[PDB]
């Protein structure tokens, strides 16, 4: 939508600090400790890479706005997120418990907060058992 | 200091909590200081050298109950690392552990003679170095050793029990009379026990060549048996660490994974129509075109992280011909897609030509 | 209750009999009970305490009796639990076993002393703890590791049988006269096997150091022979245990497998027509439209059962890159039949345009 | 044939307790204790699933007389049950013992009576020598 | 008979050497028979029984000569059964052995003097049970584990050594004064090698606390070293039997393989103009239409032979899951076949409809 | 001479460097002559016999010292052997060696006493053995495994203590009185470790059967577990061993890879326009149209190398079914590539025919 | 040829002892003690199962003459026989001795007699160093 | 071209001792020689075989030509190379460090000269770190 491109737009200049047109690895660590993060220039070259059509080293608005616009059903990781979710089920019986999946979730990469552990389990868990079925969840999210 | 207050608190405390890197060097070196205490402990029981012995040994008291006093409180606050305790309730609840209260009744006993108590005082310093382990893993390495061995372990055991009872009897009524040694069964069954462990005090053996016949068989079945059960464990133990360390390979494929789920989630709490998912957005705000700045950010981090699972597994040997077995017979997919594209785009001039 | 009368026999007698829950709290117990006595019995056996000894230990004995008297009565009512036998003939026919007419004469023995038996007492209840087993599984176990070892042991024994025999009497040529001990190659055999073991009573030993010299390396090689055999069947329950957990996976496919094919001629037998097959029919008029539902039933349990065995096994290191093996090949397969399909369509329209 | 129409809405309408015009779970426990078994909920669930045309939790008469009129050789399970059948014949060359399949089947899975094994080894026990064939045997029963 | 002559002597003496059956029956209990000799021959070195020793020990020499002369001579014709050997030359030829020669010098000697020889009367006997290998496989399977292991052997051999030496040099400067034992270097070293191998004869040991705190730890290490050797070995052992095991699947494999391809040249020495071939045609007419019957024969069992070998291997868990893996992609490649056919049909209808 | 002056001084000294054929040959001679000057140096140590023993044993010194101190030289001219040390520089640098400064001052104190010195005498033949390894990899080897099994060592270790200080305390409080052996802790706990090591020397034991039912036990666990980390090590390196000769086969695999790549470089050396790629051309123009003539000798040299490593790994049970799988999968591949160009026709005809 | 199928149909008759027009098994096992073997029943039934056409448990003329006049390059065992060679050669490295052959040739299976085993390996060795190359073997002889 | 023409006939008649019109074994190892090396018969052998297009045991100057004028990226031996690459990279992480390299080429195979060795990793390292990415440097070298 034309305010989604405006709203990209706006974001794009946020990360868009010196106004070339595109969005080089400085402004992207430089936007990450705005937002507070630390974030290696490996791993912003990585965020350009998935990001950089042209692969210049920058996002420019174009890789922007397609990312902006893309949804999580236009990124084609079914099956690889469901053995990802397979894991922490080492029974692999479909349910993994809001427990393991609370406590690993609060020491495991980057764990969330309460809440947003909280809201995943919600999430992954709609019929109210803490037993959190995946690929059900998986399902849910992908379409 | 708040940065570094809690910095401190929670990394040191990981190292004094379960560790991965170098605390089992502070912990062995303090393991030294009461292992030694203890030794010097033992050191008193010379009256040749005792009076020196406690002249040096209270130096090393008075360490020891600094050393674990300071350690108490130490991990107490160490423990405001843990996440879930942090404050009046958190760590003013989870002092109630048994290892916990059993560490502050030796040690203000420990004060309290620190302010005639040798044996008692050995049987403290006895439940520190018990202390060492809070979590009892060895029993639980070992009993799940066993348990697994159970039936092999109950074998050996029976044999050798039916030798020591059988070939002691026997000796017993092979030497009755010609040796003050055996004169009772229970003087044999004390034989039969100090020999089969090949320890050999030498304070008894037969000399009736004929009993010295009966034992110089069933000293060669038994001393085997009573060694078995040694061997066994050890290579139980070997097994054990060897398939151990091929699952180890998967473990750390499985972390990966185990985080790029976090990020998957993180990806769909973005809807900005779900504002019922606040999850990520008050994590976000309280970690403060922005906001969908901070989708993108969140969202594309787990995009990355989307190859980094796809990394997760490295390899092994059965999932090393997994991966290779992937590598030929995907190609192979790739080549076949190739062909279906080949037979769809001929479905699709069979109407064009026709 | 006589519902309850089959069902506590039938359940109750598979924990008395072949058990794998709990029932081995019982028998430890029981084992305890006799072997405790059996200690007892050599506490007799001390003079300074035999007369308390006998005073508690004719209780135990009272104990032990009652014990196993019950326990061949009731493990008799609890064998209605088999199928096979169920009331008269059944179990007045299957007493005749060696095991249980054993049991009985050392039982009507024990009784027979509880109506100067101190040492046939002894054997009785050894053979109470013989009665543990009622199967030789043990020496089953045994026999079969080393029946699996046979060339190595035999390696191990010659050798060292060699060095025994040659270092022996080299030794007793090495200190004829100088030392009492080593007088005659009787004395030296004995010297040499209670050496070679290890044992090391210490009543013999070569004080000229040429003899010395003799020992001092035939040792370093029989010694270490004696103790192969040990460690090898030490390693070779060790091995045997592993691989049998692997397989262990197996045959808890193999049961899912082992019940379907049951639902499966439970299908076929279900014809109307195949009154012949009165199995299933009977079974049901027995557990008693109605009967085609029980048909139904039946063919529908099958049906269920049938993906039941499609999950029977589920997973197995080589099985399971088996399976991962069928994830890829059988996706593949499936995108060639579609291929197929394709093909086959053209084929229809290659007439359908020509 | 309208006859078996007719039986199997006879005994539809049996399984048809409350009458509806499909199967619920309940009535099928309900027939299920009537003929005497104890059959577990989801057991109920997997049957109706395998039934159930709709998935509507229920037996519909359609359903009902669909099974009712298909047979074994309508069921597309040839090699399975002959895994199945390798599996007691674990030297995997075609003869089971009359043997083993009778004592198994007198103590694995749902174990049968002796009528029951018995026919079961007459028609899988054809040539007379209690060794079972069993891949003819399903050759037999498949078609 | 002549056709028993030959049926007995082959078969007969491939029991006799290299058997697979029930051959080690007779082996064993010659070996009885002469091992007893043996024991009894020690039985004279009793002085309160050597009489009757001697007096049924000459029975049982006796015995012995008798039973390995008629050894020598059977196993000569007996190999009648090789092939290579049949009469004058193979016979009079291979009895050039070593094996055979000792056999005979010392068998030689025992019916000279069974015609005060102790001693060599030992060593013969000896060499008698040396005689039951005829093959070193014992040492020959040592030293394959042996070299197998040689790196981790030195390692142990070399530090148990410096534990041996440092330990028992310095106790000696430990007590050099305080006990009579520890008076020279050798005095120790003795010692040392009597500790280490956990024998503890007694004769000797430390009193002052200092030394006694010397021996307390190298002990710990040394004794441990020391037994290192038995346990690796024990294991290397084992673990070449399992390995060996699962190829044993293999070679039952092999045999079937390795005999289709005899009938295979079978078949092609069988073309009438292969007159040159005349191998199998003179093996048919000496065990003699027909001879194109005779073609037929020997080439209609080549072709039975060869899906024999396609039934040589039958299964072997990582060759099983070759099989299973056969199977799946096997039954691939004919449907992929058949979709060649497909294309191939159609590559002919290209023309047949343009 | 030169060029046997480089021969003799490279190959010659990778025997005495790192060998792998028979370099081991001279290596242990060497060492039975430094071991046994060493053995003989105790046989000073003997005052009935020292006399010749050092009539000999100086002899034997002579001859030590003469070894070594030319092995230090003529290493240090065959180290001639190494490209990177060739005259002033390389050996008057590589001299700087901790070994061989040790080496050098062991050595020149050897020529000095070689020009009452026993004690340190025995010290320096001592640094001879030790200068065997020149690596260290006994260590090296150990570690590894002692780390590979940490968790398991502690896990016995520590519970073994346990039973040691726990049953020697019991005890010297079973036995406090009745017994001179057991009068202090110290008194015990000698006791404790001589017993549980069962190296049983007899000095001290329990006689009164209420502390002698106390070892009983305590024994039967202890025992056990002190002999388990010999045990456990012992398969470590049994397993270590097999599994490293699996991945032999591998490096026998990798050297082909390991060469063809130099060939490669090789070939994308020899443009003729990239002289600045004078790296080959300098190479042949030192070693020795023509010149591509040289051209085509390395290139074509690094294609046959290419067929090298396509056999660089010739089997493995793993890699021998990825090779047979290689064979179905690739015979397949081949098949489904025929199949494309089947399509790929039909796809040009798809035109030519409309 | 037709002297082909008379020396076929002689050699039929041969087998063919009662005439019936098939060979039947116990002609088979009749004509193998003739020749002087003892072949096992279910062997000269397998001989028939490859030779019978029909199945029928003789072999018929037409059987007969089809398997007479069927050359070795008619039977479709290439890669089957040559991997049959490589059991021998444990190397695999296509050269097997004149020893090895000849030993194993004396010492399994249906083993031949010398000038058996030594034409096998003239025919086997063309090169004339006893070293049995296999697969050149196998190709000249499936030709 | 025509003057690689010439260098390749001048030096195919450098091989082409006798004059004959190929080059036989015999030249191969003379001119092996002539340069220095002692090349196996076996070796001139393959060396013929994969320059021989008849398999006549000799390299004629067409097969000469052939040769000398096909290049490196003219022999299909990509993923090959890289998988031999990889092999010294026992990570695998497509870095081998120059150090490894420079060793390894001091101490296999063919071991090169100090240069022979530097220009491989001035090749080989274009980036300037010593670790040699080596799928970089066959997919420079194959092109
Ligand atoms: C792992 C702990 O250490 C051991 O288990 N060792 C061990 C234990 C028992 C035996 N014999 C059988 C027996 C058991 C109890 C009894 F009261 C009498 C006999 C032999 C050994 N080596
Ligand atoms: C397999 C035969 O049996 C053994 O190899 N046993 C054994 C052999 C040596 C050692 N110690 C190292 C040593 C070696 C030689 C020496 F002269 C002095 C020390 C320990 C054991 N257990």
């Amino acid at each position: 939508t034309e305010e989604q491109i405006a709203e990209f737009k706006e974001a794009f200049s946020l990360f868009d600090k010196d106004g070339d047109g595109t969005i080089t690895t400085k402004e992207l660590g430089t936007v990450m400790r705005s937002l507070g993060q630390n974030p290696t220039e490996a791993e912003l070259q990585d965020m350009i890479n998935e990001v950089d059509a042209d692969g210049n080293g920058t996002i420019d608005f174009p890789e922007f706005l397609t990312m902006m616009a893309r949804k999580m059903k236009d990124t084609d990781s079914e099956e690889e997120i469901r053995e990802a979710f397979r894991v922490f089920d080492k029974d692999g019986n479909g349910y993994i418990s809001a427990a393991e999946l609370r406590h690993v979730m609060t020491n495991l990469g980057e764990k969330l907060t309460d809440e947003e552990v909280d809201e995943m389990i919600r999430e992954a868990d709609i019929d109210g058992d803490g037993q959190v079925n995946y690929e059900e969840f998986v399902q849910m999210m992908t379409a | 200091r708040n940065a570094f207050y809690r910095k401190l608190q929670n990394f040191l405390y990981n190292v004094l909590e379960r560790p991965r890197g170098w605390a089992f060097i502070y912990h062995a070196y303090v393991f030294l200081l009461v292992f030694s205490c203890l030794v010097l402990s033992v050191f008193s029981t010379i009256k040749e050298y005792e009076k020196s012995s406690e002249g040096a040994l209270y130096i090393l008291e008075i360490v020891t109950i600094v050393v674990f006093g300071v350690e108490y409180f130490v991990r107490i606050w160490a423990a405001g690392c843990c996440c879930r305790y942090r404050g009046w309730r958190g760590r003013l609840k989870f002092a109630r552990k048994p290892f916990c209260v059993i560490d502050i009744m030796v040690l203000i006993a420990s004060i309290a003679v620190l302010a005639s108590a040798l044996r008692s005082l050995r049987f403290l310093q006895i439940l520190r170095m018990i202390r060492m382990d809070r979590r009892g893993g060895t029993w639980k390495l070992l009993g799940s050793v066993v348990y697994a061995h159970s039936k092999e372990l109950v074998t050996a055991w029976y044999i050798g029990f039916l030798c020591l009872i059988l070939a002691s009897f026997l000796v017993y009524l092979a030497e009755k009379g010609e040796n003050d040694h055996f004169d009772t069964y229970a003087d044999a069954l004390w034989w039969g026990l100090i020999t089969l462990t090949t320890i050999g005090y030498g304070d008894k053996y037969p000399q009736t060549w004929n009993g010295r016949l009966l034992a110089a068989t069933f000293t060669l079945i038994g001393v085997s048996f009573f060694a078995l059960p040694a061997g066994i464990l050890g290579s139980g133990f070997a097994l054990k660490v060897q398939e151990q360390h091929r699952q180890k390979h998967f473990e750390k494929r499985r972390n990966p994974a185990a985080g790029l789920i976090q990020s998957a989630w993180r990806f769909y709490a973005t809807n900005l129509s779900r504002t019922d998912l606040h999850s990520t957005w008050q994590y976000y705000e309280r970690t403060v075109g922005l906001k969908v700045s901070i989708r993108a950010v969140c969202v594309m981090r787990f995009l990355v992280s989307k190859r980094k699972f796809k990394e997760s597994l490295r390899p092994y040997d059965v999932m090393d011909v997994i991966e290779q077995y992937s590598a030929g017979h995907l190609d192979m997919l790739s080549r076949i897609k190739s062909l279906q594209s080949r037979v769809d785009q001929i479905v699709g001039r069979g109407p064009a030509i026709t």
